[PDB]
RNA sequence: GCCCGGAUAGCUCAGUCGGUAGAGCAGGGGAUUGAAAAUCCCCGUGUCCUUGGUUCGAUUCCGAGUCCGGGCACCA
RNA sequence: GCCCGGAUAGCUCAGUCGGUAGAGCAGGGGAUUGAAAAUCCCCGUGUCCUUGGUUCGAUUCCGAGUCCGGGCACC
RNA sequence: GCCCGGAUAGCUCAGUCGGUAGAGCAGGGGAUUGAAAAUCCCCGUGUCCUUGGUUCGAUUCCGAGUCCGGGCACC
RNA sequence: GACCGUCGUGAGACAGGUUA
RNA sequence: GCUUGUGGCAGUCAAGCGUUCAUAGCGACAUUGCUUUUUGAUUCUUCGAU
RNA sequence: AGAACAAAAGGGUAAAAGC
RNA sequence: CCUAAG
RNA sequence: GGCUGGGGCGGCAC
RNA sequence: GCCAGUGAAAUA
RNA sequence: GCCCAGUGCUCUGAAUGUCAAAGUGAAGAAAUUCAACCAAGCGCGGGUAAACGGCGGGAGUAACUAUGACUCUCUUAAGGUAGCCAAAUGCCUCGUCAUCUAAUUAGUGACG
RNA sequence: GAAUGAUUAGAGGUUCCGGGGUCGAAAUGACCUUGACCUAUUCUCAAACU
RNA sequence: CACCGCCCGUCGCUUGUAGUAACGAAUGGUCUGGUGAACCUUCUGGACUGCGACAGCAAUGUUGCGGAAAAAUAAGUAAACCCUACCAUUUGGAACAACAAGAAGUCGUAA
RNA sequence: GCACGCGCGUUAC
RNA sequence: GAACCUGCGGCUUAAUUUGACUCAACACGGG
RNA sequence: GGUGGUGGUGCAUGGCCGUUC
RNA sequence: UCCCU
RNA sequence: ACCA
RNA sequence: CGAGGAA
RNA sequence: GACGAUCAGAUACCGUC
RNA sequence: GAGGUGAAAUUC
RNA sequence: GGAGGGCAAGUCAUGGUGCCAGCAGCCGCGGUAAUUCCAGCUCCAAUA
């Protein structure tokens, strides 16, 4: 039969722990799933990977396909419950999650898995530093 | 020019003699290095520099070198005869 | 080798036959269209006869020369008859008098069908 | 596995026997092989005895036919049929062509085909055991036929098949593996490159197997 | 232009003046006319609204009459 | 209290003032800068002057017409006029090189709204009032 | 007595087991059972009268719709009842219980709404209703009809008949009905 | 040019420069008759000719101006039918120029004259008895013209022109040519006509 | 003069360790369209450079030929 | 004067191997506009400079020439 | 100064291997407008610079002068 | 000896211009 | 230094200009020449001093 | 004998030397 | 340049 | 490299 | 097994 | 000012192709002759001009007339930017207009 | 006013294929003007023509 | 005359204009360094002449004294002229250039 | 009136 | 788009009467 | 000096009609 | 229904 | 008017 | 003319 | 300033440096 | 796969 | 010296002219039926 990998520990009253971070740009989405020390990568699905033209490489679509390729990879790890670490480039951008966000969860969700605590990590800063465009920004 | 591959050109060899069909290609070049006189001695310098010999040799070609037609008969059993036709360019069988 | 239609001279003798009355004895009639026929049986003017005289002397008194006078009309409705060939009538179209030589063969046919009444079109811009 | 084991296959196979002492009459050995396992047509075989030496051993009814005068090049004798109003209905498709060709030895009849032979007569037969070989198909099938019947040498082929042969009892080792191979020419090499070409085989006497590998 | 000076003057037809049936008075004499024409007390009699336009006898013939 | 000041003592103050504010009435900066003897007939209420030559010049704005005009030359001032011709044959009588007596028209400045740069107006011909010349009944040579 | 269609057709022979075209469907009612299929009924008058219309006479109308060639259901009934019997001799069934399921099939389950903002043509999902789905299943069936019957002997009352027995069937490439509502269905899962 | 220098001699035998002088600086005189011409044969006769008396080479150019000068009169007081100015000089010897800095040249060609043989006619031209003067007075401006030269010569024949032949002609009233044998009578002599002739005809040629 | 790689649809190129020739683009047909794109389906053509041998057969395997591409070394 | 380079549709310039010749712009006709632009559909175009010669066939390959171009003329 | 060049209506300007003379603008008569610009048809106007030659005839093909118009001028 | 332009990779080279 | 094309300079013929007339004053075309302070050819004399 | 004989030009060539 | 352009 | 109306650029009567 | 053998090619 | 394509310089860089001597393998009976891999270098990739040096060309293109901020184009890195002149660079050239002279192949001031 | 191959110029065709005209004008007979080949003439040439 | 509305600039065209600064010239005025007519005064000078005494009665003559013309003199007032600086008022100048005004010129469209 | 450019329509594949 | 029909433009013509021109001209002036 | 005029000005006008509706 | 007119 |  | 492009 | 795109034009309104 | 846009494109 | 307005005075169905000649202090007149031009008539103003 298989050979799966997660610990040598089973129990459908033993939760197994995945700490999935989801960055929603409005032009990429990326969906992670790692130890939750966060040191050692397992499984990583991007809207990318998901489809063809570069615009949607966002997608509501790409956030469900993405996100039940990494579930299914997970009861492979023979993990079944995720912490979610929320962010979208907080830096000096637009501090908001983009649309790939409450569709990747959504997904994890439906396919099954079970979530722990949710955070939002979206960085934001003490000052500042010059945004995007200048003194008028994206004219148009 | 058009030759003709193999074309009862009388000849001999003997041990024949008469004509016989022959298969008729062209001559080829061959490797030397290492064996030739030309070499055995040619190998020099003389010899903590050099330069070459009297003709190495940078003339001025003619721009058409020769066929060498090489008929060659089977009865006959031999040999392998040389002919030489003097036009280039040229090719074999057309026609 | 040529010849003519019905015989230019039976004609002659059918028009001008016994009774030599209307323009178009009753014998032409018999070879006309129906629209001919409809005219002549229906009520042909005697202006149309007055003319006919009038190609008379100029058939007759002009010399083997060749020379016919001139016959000059508006009844561009008359249809050739018989003996209306071998002269040549004005006609009338719009600006002038056209001049035709009669032939054996514009007869039965309206007289108008000579005298071009427009002169089609020639082209550019 | 032409190793040192040929005479283990030879010498040390060569005295076997199933019982006691070893008998008290006449032997009878040689040496396993084939033809050339091509497809009994375009190339596998020539001309030059090794020996080897032998016959039959069983049979021998071969093939030659084509015309009303194959007939009697297989009367005082004895082969198969080609018969004359087959080759346009039935005397070759599988198990046709077949029966005049699929016998144990070969093939001596002549040639007559046209424009039929690229899937039919002449072809369908080929590697099954025929395809028009060289039997000095002129004068009969009988002269030619001392490479169809006996001496021999070892015809071989058709489909694998030939002979082998050195001594009789107990008197060979080196040259009774070297005697099988001996017991093998145009059949274990030949022309252009031809020391080997195959995998694997067979031999004994009587007594019990050879090589073991 | 140039040649095209006084092109009007040069092209008007000229008429005469109507010579004088009689004189025109100059001196206290005009200026006593005019206060008798308009200013006479039958003039300021009528209303002083309705009274008309010292030239509306554009020389009119016909309404030259009708008034006097 | 407003701009100005209401002091007995400050008379000096209030009256530089006034010499001073009043440079900008142009009427006043006119007269005071000796720009009457300037012009072409140095202050002059008239010139005399030569025909240089009869031009013709075209009408501004909505008007569309040949004025009659004559190019003179001062006498003692020696400068180049344009000088409109009066009324109409006007023209008629300025023969070249003739002695004419020039004016201005309405102000010295803006020419009548519809000429163009001509500042002058044509009073005499070889000393001979044109509106003379311009009715049959007075002159003409 | 039972009023059979044409004479020869139990309208009781069928039952609609989704609930989705119970009321969008004719088959039901006892005012339904008719013999022929004109009625020259008073449909078309109220927001959802066309409901109440015996499902044939719904096809016969849809049926005469070509221009010049149409405009006159006498012919048209014809042509649907020769295409009964036609659908009959080859699977015997009670060709309602077979128009009726093709009736079900063909009409497409979604829809993208055309939605254009400044030039560019996007498009959404959208759940096609009932009353559309009965009307595009039909008008679906026939407008394929034609496409072949065109300039072939093949007969309407042949070329329906082929179709209304694929079409229930789902027979993607016997059904130029289906096959739009197939397309329709993916073009609008792309869209959406 | 190069003025008359390599002029009226020899130096050099005639080198007719054609096939083996190929460069022919292209001639001068490309006339030939210049005038009355298609004429009668009878009209236009008494023929005075222009006969150049000295081995010379009348140059090329200058039969040029020949013609030039002679039509012009021959016209411009006779008309275009008066003249016909025969050539009979024309210009074949192409002569040459000269230009290792002075040894060993030969000429490349450099205009065509031609030889005047001391008697020959040259620009010789014919008329009828009413243009004596006219032609003759004329021809004077060429032997004025052209290296000259000059015979004004008034002439006969023959028969280039009237032409004495005077007497011949004036009795040649009856035929033209041949004459020559006495057999295919295709010259319409009159008058018969074959017959008669071919009888007298072999009527001889039996008399031997 | 040696030493590597190639030769395939009109273009650019995949390609069994011998059984089928395939993408991408161009081109074309259609839906959509203010315009043009991008979209979205459906197609089009192949001695797989040539010549022989291996094999039941061979784009493929090997030799040879021509061509183009790479590279590296000399040159009196 | 010497050695070079072209020329092809109305224009600016592609292409050929000896069989075919093109594009952009212009233009002609409809469409949108109230009307012009723009934009959208449809469409037609070639002595491939003249010239002899070769060839079965020449825009193409030779030979001569015209034009418009550029480059040398040093001791 | 010698080497080419243009001369054509009111002013600026082209010509089968001669035989005929043109647009443009001025321009006056219209179509057009509300009137006008613009625009589209029409008029008109001359040895095609003076001589000599070539031809059936020359504005043109030739030859010289001619006026104005670019390139050449001790040691 | 020394500027520049202009050709040349360089050395230099200009019947080019400039100065002692 | 030859030679003189090219430069320069004169000359014959007389169609033309010169309003009337070819020659007072000039002369197309065509043609004969002189000139050696142009220029061009040529290489004889002089790099074993100009 | 004005053509043709690969190609330059000339010679040659007619039941052929051309087809 | 011609396997026939021998 | 050479032949060259002196050398040269050019052309090949190399 | 093989004489039968199909298929892309039959083996102890 | 703008040009890194050219020549030079220079960087960890290129998933791959050459590339010598020893060293290895294969074949003969060896001599010897075929092999495979093989440092640099090369070629591929990048930066680099206060490094050598570079800095285009023709067509159309109204409101007498000539005209180009216009666009069309074919095009090599880039297509001379500020600035500056008949200047010690300018061919024609004694450039054209002034200015200084009675007079200017000189001067100077302009203009491209 | 001989072969060939060049070149002048007009003549005569009781001559044929076309570009200009005519009684003219669509198988117009008939003459007509430039070419197009004869026919007796004219002019001047040839290393690779006689 | 109401967006097929208004409207801006480059260049061009049409009709025109000579400003501010500098320089040139003219007139007038002042400064700097010199030449210096004329005249008041001054020191001279002393023809000519008046007086007294002596040579004669007288014309004349000697001398003493006094007035006194020309000449010459120094300091002075200082005309004119020149040179060196500066002021004022007028007036002048050109191709290309420049400025002014206008438009359904040309290219686009800023507002 | 016909080289053509538009606009109602009639008949039809 | 097709052939006819009919109106408008255009170009012809002796002459092709003329009105009307984005809906608010063109089988409309009962054309 | 009139009659009459499908001759000119719909921007000289009545009357009427279309359009905004 | 207010996207288009 | 567009939507069907 | 074989159901008709942009509209 | 260098680049992408947008445009009939974009060394401009967006985008990469 | 990021990034970036209405879409994409040089960019990583 | 004026008679559209300011600015007192023509509502002449007046003649000529036709953005021409010209008027007009400023508004503005004038492009075939001008209340401002040329002129007649009649008017107004100040009046030697």
């Amino acid at each position: 039969e298989v050979i799966s990998y997660g610990p040598p520990n089973v129990g459908a009253n033993e939760n197994v722990f995945g700490v999935c971070h989801i960055m929603a740009t409005w032009n990429d989405t990326f969906i992670h799933v790692t130890d939750l020390s966060g040191r050692e990568t397992l499984v990583r699905v991007t809207g990318g990977m998901k489809v063809k033209a570069d615009r949607e490489e966002s997608s509501p679509y790409a956030a469900m396909q993405a996100a039940i390729d990494v579930v299914n990879r997970c009861k492979e790890l023979k993990i079944n419950a995720l912490h979610i670490k929320l962010r979208a480039k907080g830096g000096v951008e637009t501090k908001q999650p983009g649309p790939g966000a409450q569709s990747a969860l959504r997904a994890l969700a439906r396919s099954g898995m079970k979530i722990g605590r949710i955070e939002d990590v979206t960085p934001i800063p003490t000052d500042s530093t010059r945004r995007e465009g200048g003194r008028r920004g994206r004219r148009l | 020019v058009n030759v003709p591959k193999t074309r009862k050109t009388y000849c001999k060899g003997k041990t024949c003699r008469k004509h016989t069909q022959h298969k008729v290609t062209q001559y080829k070049a061959g490797k030397a290095s290492l064996f030739a006189q030309g070499k055995r001695r040619y190998d020099r310098k003389q010899s903590g520099f050099g330069g070459q010999t009297k003709p190495v040799f940078h003339k001025k070609a003619k721009t058409t070198k020769k066929v060498v037609l090489r008929l060659e008969c089977v009865k006959c059993k031999t040999r392998a005869q040389l002919t030489l036709k003097r036009c280039k360019h040229f090719e074999l069988g057309g026609e | 080798f040529t010849f003519r239609g019905k015989g230019l001279e039976e004609l002659t003798a059918l028009a001008s036959g016994s009774n030599s009355e209307k323009l178009i004895s009753d014998e032409l009639a018999a070879l006309f269209d129906a629209k001919t026929r409809r005219r002549v049986k229906r009520g042909i003017s005697e202006k149309y006869a007055k003319f006919v005289n009038k190609v008379r002397r100029s058939k007759e008194k002009c010399p083997a020369g060749e020379k016919p006078v001139p016959v000059k009309t508006h009844y561009r409705s008359m249809i050739v008859i018989p003996e209306l060939v071998g002269g040549i009538v004005g006609v009338y179209n719009g600006k002038e008098f056209v001049n035709v030589e009669v032939k054996f063969d514009m007869i039965g046919k309206y007289l108008a069908e000579f005298a071009m009444t427009y002169k089609p079109t020639t082209h550019g811009k | 596995i032409t190793s040192s084991q040929v005479r283990e296959h030879v010498k040390e196979l060569l005295k076997y026997s199933n019982e006691t002492k070893k008998r008290n009459f006449l032997e009878t050995v040689e040496l396993q092989v084939g033809l050339k396992n091509y497809d009994p047509q375009r190339d596998k075989r020539f001309s030059g005895s090794l020996k080897l030496p032998n016959c039959p051993r069983p049979n021998m009814s071969i093939c030659i036919f084509g015309d009303a005068f194959d007939v009697d090049r297989a009367k005082s004798c004895g082969v198969d049929a080609m018969s004359v109003d087959d080759l346009k209905k039935l005397n070759k498709n599988k198990k046709l062509i077949k029966k005049l060709s699929k016998k144990y030895n070969a093939f001596i009849a002549s040639e007559v085909l046209i424009k039929q032979v690229p899937r039919l007569l002449g072809p369908q037969l080929s590697k099954a055991g025929k395809f028009p070989t060289p039997v000095s198909h002129n004068d009969d099938l009988y002269g030619k036929v001392t490479d169809v019947r006996s001496t021999i040498k070892f015809q071989l082929k058709k489909v694998l098949c030939l002979a082998v042969a050195v001594g009789n009892v107990e008197m060979e080792e080196d040259v009774l593996v070297n005697q099988i191979l001996m017991s093998v020419n145009f059949f274990v090499s030949l022309l252009k490159k031809n020391w080997q070409n195959v995998g694997s085989l067979v031999v004994k006497s009587s007594m019990g197997p050879a090589f073991r590998l | 232009t140039l040649a095209k000076a006084g092109k009007v003057r040069k092209q008007t037809p000229k008429v005469e003046k109507k010579d004088k049936p009689r004189k025109t008075p100059k001196g206290r004499s005009y200026k006593r006319i005019l206060y008798n024409r308009r200013y006479a007390p039958h003039i300021l009699a009528t209303d002083p609204k309705k009274r008309k336009s010292p030239n509306w006898h554009a020389g009119k013939k016909e309404k030259m009459d009708a008034a006097a | 209290g407003v701009g100005k000041p209401r002091g007995i003592r400050a008379g000096r103050k209030l009256a530089r003032h006034r010499k001073d504010q009043r440079w900008a009435d142009n009427d006043f900066n006119k007269r005071l800068l000796g720009s009457r003897w300037r012009n072409p007939f140095m202050g002059a209420s008239h010139a005399k002057g030569l025909v240089t030559e009869k031009i013709g010049i075209e009408s501004k704005q909505p008007n569309s017409a040949v004025r009659k005009c004559v190019r003179v030359l001062l006498r003692k001032n020696s400068k180049k006029i344009a000088a409109f011709v009066p009324m109409d044959g006007c023209l008629n009588f300025l023969a070249e090189n003739d002695e004419v007596l020039v004016a201005g028209l309405g102000r010295q400045g803006h020419a009548v709204g519809d000429i163009p740069g001509v500042r002058f107006k044509v009073v005499c011909v070889k000393g001979i009032s044109l509106l003379a010349l311009f009715k049959g009944k007075k002159e003409k040579r | 007595t039972q009023p059979k269609l044409f004479g020869k057709w139990n309208y009781d022979e069928v039952k609609i087991q989704d609930p989705c075209f119970q009321n969008y469907i004719a088959c039901t009612t006892t005012k339904s059972q008719v013999f022929v299929p004109h009625t020259a009924g008073r449909y078309q008058v109220k927001k959802f009268r066309k409901t109440q219309c015996p499902i044939v006479e719904r096809l016969i109308g849809t049926l005469m719709f070509h221009g010049r060639n149409a405009g006159k259901k006498a012919l048209c009934i014809k042509v649907v009842k020769n295409a009964f019997e036609i659908i009959h001799l080859v699977t015997g069934r009670n060709p309602l219980e077979v128009f009726v399921g093709a009736v079900q099939n063909a009409g497409p389950r979604e829809d993208s709404t055309r939605i254009g903002t400044a030039g560019v043509v996007r498009k959404q999902a959208v759940d096609v209703a009932p009353m559309r789905r009965v009307n595009l299943a039909i008008y679906f069936i026939i407008k394929g009809c034609r496409e072949s019957a065109f300039k072939s002997m093949r007969s309407i009352a042949e070329t329906l008949a082929d179709e209304i027995i694929n079409a229930e069937k789902n027979n993607t490439q016997s059904s130029w009905a289906i096959r739009k509502k197939d397309e329709i269905e993916k073009v609008a899962k792309g869209n959406r | 040019r190069r003025p008359a220098r390599c002029y009226r001699y020899q130096k050099n035998k005639p080198y007719p420069k054609s096939r083996y002088n190929r460069a022919v600086p292209d001639s001068k005189i490309r006339i030939y008759d210049l005038g009355k011409k298609k004429a009668t044969v009878d009209e236009f006769p008494l023929c005075v000719h222009l006969v150049s008396n000295e081995l010379e080479q009348l140059s090329s150019e200058a039969l040029e101006a020949a013609r030039i000068c002679a039509n012009k009169y021959m016209t411009t007081v006779s008309g275009r039918d008066a003249f016909h100015l025969r050539v009979r000089v024309h210009p074949f010897h192409v002569l040459r120029i000269n230009k290792q800095g002075m040894r060993g040249a030969w000429g490349k060609p450099h205009g065509l004259a031609a030889r005047v043989d001391i008697g020959q006619i040259i620009f010789s031209v014919r008329t009828k008895d009413s243009n004596k003067d006219v032609v003759v007075e004329g021809l004077r401006r060429a032997r004025y013209k052209f290296p000259g030269q000059q015979k004004i010569i008034l002439s006969k024949k023959w028969g280039f022109t009237n032409l004495d032949r005077p007497e011949y002609l004036k009795k040649r009233e009856a035929g033209e040519v041949k004459d020559d044998g006495a057999f295919v009578k295709f010259l319409s002599k009159k008058g018969s006509l074959e017959n008669n002739i071919r009888e007298f005809p072999e009527y001889f040629a039996a008399q031997a």
